[PDB]
């Protein structure tokens, strides 16, 4: 209807390279939605985003 | 110098207030809980006059019953007050030829038309008049006008072009001008033949009329012969400066502060909020002058008399006024709205921007916006008013009824 | 930045100095008076410029491009607009041909500096001066000029007065008899005109050469009808200005310049 | 002469520098004549104005013959600073922008062909005005909006700098009921600039004056907000004068006081007395034949005014910054941990 899969597997199977945007970051890291499976969303860790501690003014 | 005469000429604006005004005149309507004759009368008594002449073109008996029951037919009033009975609906002007046929007026006198409300010290207007006398022997009058420079376009009925002198403020010319709703009529004309020896003049729109003209007794005799005039300024001050009589110049004064006159409800609302706010110092409301009220003044512009029963859990916002003996109820809301004496407000009503007069039993849960209620017109439960309603004197309203914009019910 | 310009309009120098030398080296005395370049036609340049190029100790930097068409053979506006797209470097200033002043133009260029009110063009003027008495001449040619004289009461805008219209003797006062529009009376609600105002022709300028390329404002000749189109709606579009003062300055347009340099302008 | 405070040389009233030693930008002369003649500013309006006129003066390079861009621009821009120094003494939003700007001039390398100089100064100073000003203020809005309940009042003072957007946000963008009271002072009637904007947007503004300050607080009132010009190292606020009287009146009548500030505006210096480090501001403005003419030529008369004075930190309940809320006695920890390092 609106948007759908790439290649008939439900998730990005282990150690592939996709693209996201960061939605909000409070304490878990970002709630990144996957731009390839648009309506789906995952997340990501704070120490994984760079190595630097992210300022709120940088956040 | 002294022995100031005066004449107030009301009862020319009954076209304006037509759902009202057919049971009591325009001059007998309560602006702030008291019928606005004294808003002129206290002013021109502070001006120091010695006689006035109330022209009562309609409802002449319920003028003089109030006048004889006033504080002005008591033997220490600074002027004696006299009336003039009238056949109905005379145009203005011809009242002055009737005056000249009667022949009372000698000396300088106030041509106060309409009903005004002002703070201007008229004493400093005398020396402008006498400087006009000393520096011109061809004078007519002086016309005090306000400087409402921050707003054109919103002084409703007549916009005017008071084009006048730079130096001497002599009124050069005059012309009526159309309305902002009309995009069509776009021109005015000032023909330069009488513009020969002026060399410096100003043309303004930001001067609101207030019809307070003081003159000499020569100009009614001037007005006697030229019997073509029916207005005071659309015809006369044009038809006396337009090279018609030679050697008769008219002057006009500009003040710096508040001086205003009733036109209609889109001016009545504004002057009610200016007077009820502190924009009219010193002629203010809390001084308890007119019919010996008991108004107190909190902050946030609250006016309350004695014996006011404010019920629990009510809130009363900015710029309100409540007369004595009233009764509001639980859950009601008051904001920017004058409330008359001895009424009975019910439950949960949100009165806002509406001028409720005396003895108005308002039913429960019946919210009101701009719907000014005249005397004795009660309401009922769930009567949702809305904007523009000017519901008149003694109008019974049943329950659950809705109204529309400008529904001039009576 | 600033760019100067001179148009083309007794004719001899009276007060032992050419009239062009007055404007060229009295417009540059204080040091915003430094222009980028000035412009002039030829107009028998060997009489004027060969004497006005004296005393080379100020190091006068003069690229002066000479045209031929804006020398009374055409009206100034339509001949001028086709010679401004190759003549653009910033802000423009025009000057008349035989101008004279007494106060230097430092306050003029400063009044053109402090213009944060996103306006277009100030026109610093001055009326007729204090003459003696009733003239021993013919009828009084008082060109009725139409404008906004004094500063308005309202702050945050129009601290210099905004010009509104233009009409004149001999074509409007005998045909249309001083009519004034209502739309131009509501916006700017205090019109104030006078008749002694001498059009000083100074007429500073801005990037309205970058603005005007829409159709309609190219019809102006002799630099008059640029706010005479009110250009509102029937809110308000671009707006020019005006400025004037009280006394202590002089100029000349008509044939009273002889009495001016005789008994009003004495070089002492 | 009993306290001799009128001869405080922290401002110099000399004017009219005619010297053509340097290429002074005409836009910066417009900016100085726009500041000092008719004051239209607060502190971060001065910061944004100074920053977006230094934008233009770096966009118009005009480099000399033999001098590299890394070896001229700080002296040129300091001579650009000197005209503003003559015009009006500098804020901390002036100073903590210009020293950052000089540090970012310093890290350029002598290989720029004066084309990527735009791409690492214009874009970087736009990132400065984004980061340390505007989105920091967005964090101020999103942090202070949770500390206002519906149907309450706010007493600001003067012209706000950031919290005009806070009042507009909580008025319209969150639609909760609010009744702003704006109070200002002679001679810079800059609370009227807030009153026009807020009432034009349609919120219940009720203007006042600081002489009538008693009758504001006798109503239903809480949550005094205050714009800051700087916050000192101790906790002493520093803002437009007349702030501290409503601060001590507000703490006296046990209703809270807040200060909306950002981490660009904290200062390293220190004072505790009010008339120590301060600006005298043009004593002809306190007159408008006038009421009096000529305080000069009359022996033994003076006219003084003060722009800046200090509220003690006992009065401020809560300084709020874009990192979070904090007590005012704890401002050196953000002097040391976050200012400059962020």
């Amino acid at each position: 209807t609106s948007h759908c899969r790439f290649y008939e597997n439900k998730y990005p199977e282990i150690d592939d390279i996709v693209m996201v945007n960061v939605q909000q970051i409070a304490e878990m890291g970002a709630y990144v939605k996957l731009l390839e499976y648009d309506n789906i969303e995952g997340m990501i860790l704070l120490s994984e985003l760079s190595r630097r501690r992210i300022r709120s003014i940088q956040k | 110098e002294d022995r100031l005469q005066a004449v107030v000429l009301t009862d020319s604006y009954e076209t304006r207030f037509m759902p009202l005004t057919a049971v009591k005149p325009r001059c007998l309507l309560p602006l702030a809980n008291v019928p606005l004759i004294e808003y002129t009368l206290e002013f021109l008594a502070k001006a120091g006059v010695h006689e006035v002449f109330l022209i009562c073109s309609s409802h002449a008996n319920q003028i003089n019953d109030y006048i004889e029951n006033s504080k002005w037919n008591l033997p220490w009033s600074p002027f004696k007050i006299t009336t003039i009975m009238s056949p109905e609906a005379r145009c203005t002007g011809d009242v002055m030829r009737d005056l000249d046929n009667r022949g009372i007026i000698t000396g300088d006198f106030i041509l106060v038309s309409g009903d005004v409300l002002t703070n201007i010290d008229f004493s400093k207007m005398l020396e402008f008049h006498k400087k006009m006398h000393l520096q011109d022997k061809d004078h007519i009058s002086t016309m005090c006008l306000s400087k409402a420079s921050t707003y054109p376009k919103t002084r409703t009925i007549e916009p005017a072009a008071f084009v006048l002198d730079k130096s001497t403020s002599r009124c050069i010319y005059y012309q009526d001008l159309p309305l902002p709703s009309s995009r069509e009529k776009t021109s005015i004309q000032i023909d330069p033949e009488l513009l020969d020896n002026v060399d410096e003049f100003v043309i303004r729109n930001d001067l609101i009329d207030c019809r307070i003209d003081i003159c000499t007794s020569h100009v009614p005799l001037i007005f006697q012969e030229n019997f073509d005039y029916q207005s005071l300024r659309t015809d006369f001050v044009k038809g006396v400066i337009s090279s018609d009589i030679l050697g008769k110049h008219i002057y006009a004064y500009l003040t710096d502060e508040y001086a205003v006159r009733v036109e209609s409800w889109q001016t009545y609302d504004t002057i009610s909020q200016d007077f009820l706010g502190r924009w009219c110092y010193p002629l203010v409301l809390d001084s308890n002058i007119q019919d010996d009220q008991t108004y107190s003044y909190e902050s946030r512009h609250i006016y309350k008399e004695k014996d006011v029963v404010l019920a629990q859990s009510c809130k009363i916002g900015k710029c309100t006024a409540i007369g004595s003996g009233t009764k509001i109820g639980e859950g009601t809301k008051i904001e920017n709205s004058v409330i008359g004496r001895n009424c009975q407000i019910g439950e949960n009503i949100r009165i806002k921007n509406s001028f409720i007069w005396d003895d108005c039993i308002i039913g429960n849960n019946s919210i009101i916006d701009h719907s000014l209620i005249a005397s004795n017109a009660t309401l009922g439960s769930n009567v949702r008013l809305n904007d523009g309603c000017i519901i008149g004197f003694n109008v019974k309203i049943d329950d659950n009824m809705d109204l529309d914009r400008n529904t001039k019910i009576s | 930045s600033i760019q100067a310009f001179v148009f083309c309009g007794a004719l001899l120098p009276i007060g032992n100095r050419p009239m062009i030398e007055y404007v060229l080296d009295w417009c540059d005395q204080a040091d915003g008076l430094t222009s980028f370049l000035s412009l002039r036609k030829q107009q028998f340049e060997l009489i004027y410029k060969a004497l006005s190029n004296s005393n080379h100790s100020h190091h006068l930097q003069d690229p002066k491009k000479i045209n031929f068409i804006p020398s009374k053979a055409n009206s100034t506006g339509e001949s001028l607009q086709k010679e401004l797209l190759p003549r653009i470097n910033g802000d423009f200033v025009i000057l008349p041909c035989d101008f004279v002043t007494d106060i230097p133009p430092q306050v003029l260029v400063d009044q053109f500096r402090n213009r944060d009110d996103n306006n277009l063009a100030m026109t610093i003027y001055y009326k007729n001066s204090l003459d003696s008495s009733i003239d021993k001449k013919q009828q009084q040619k008082q060109k009725q000029q139409q404008f906004f004289t004094v500063y308005s009461e309202n702050e945050d805008s129009e601290r210099q007065p905004i010009l509104l219209d233009v009409y004149s003797q001999r074509d409007v006062t005998k045909t249309k008899y001083l009519q004034i529009r209502s739309h131009l009376l509501w916006n700017y609600p205090n019109l104030t005109v006078s008749t002694k105002l001498l059009n000083s022709f100074i007429y500073f300028c801005s990037f309205e050469l970058c603005q005007l390329l829409k159709l309609g404002p190219q019809s102006m000749s002799r630099q008059a009808s640029f706010k005479d189109p009110f250009t509102g709606n029937q809110g308000i579009f671009i707006l020019p200005n005006e400025t004037l003062f009280i006394r202590a300055n002089n100029l000349n347009a008509y044939m009273d310049a002889n009495r001016f340099v005789l008994k009003i302008k004495s070089q002492t | 002469l009993e306290q001799s405070f009128d001869n405080s040389s922290l401002i110099s009233s000399v004017k009219e520098l005619l010297l053509n030693k340097d290429l002074i930008h005409p836009s910066i002369l417009l900016l100085t004549s726009h500041l000092a003649h008719y004051k239209i500013v607060g502190s971060i309006p001065r910061c944004i104005a100074m920053l977006e006129v230094f934008q233009i003066v770096i966009k118009d390079y005009q480099t000399p013959k033999g001098t590299t861009l890394s070896r001229n621009l700080t002296s040129y821009l300091s001579h650009q600073i000197d005209l503003l120094k003559k015009a009006r003494p500098l804020s901390v939003t002036m100073g903590n922008a210009i020293r950052w700007l000089k540090q970012e001039i310093s890290l350029i390398d002598p290989s720029t062909p004066d084309k990527a100089a735009k791409k690492d100064l214009c874009e970087k100073i736009g990132q400065f005005a984004k980061e340390k000003i505007e989105l920091a203020d967005q964090l101020i809005i999103d942090n202070a909006s949770t500390q206002i309940e519906e149907s309450t009042t706010i007493v600001t003072y003067g012209s706000s700098k950031v919290l005009t957007e806070l009042l507009l946000h909580n008025a319209i963008s969150l639609k909760k009921n609010i009744k702003v009271i704006v109070v200002d002072s002679r001679p810079l009637f800059e609370g009227r600039k807030m009153a026009e904007t807020l009432r034009n947007a349609g919120v219940n503004v009720m203007y006042a004056l600081i002489t009538s300050l008693d009758t504001i607080f006798n109503m239903d009132v809480d949550y005094v907000f205050l714009g800051a010009h700087s916050i000192l190292s101790n906790g002493f606020l520093y803002s437009r004068a007349g702030t501290a009287m409503l601060a001590m009146s507000a703490k006296r009548r046990n209703i809270p006081v807040l200060v909306c500030c950002e981490s660009l505006k904290f200062s390293q210096r220190v004072q505790l007395d009010s008339v120590t480090f301060n600006e005298l501001a043009d004593p002809n403005d306190l007159v408008n034949k006038n009421i009096l003419d000529g305080w000069q030529e009359l022996p033994s008369l003076n006219i003084v005014n003060i722009l800046y004075d200090l509220t003690p930190p006992e009065y401020i309940k809560k300084v709020i910054t874009e990192f979070g809320a904090l007590p005012p006695s704890s401002v050196p920890v953000i002097l040391r941990e976050y200012k400059g390092s962020a």
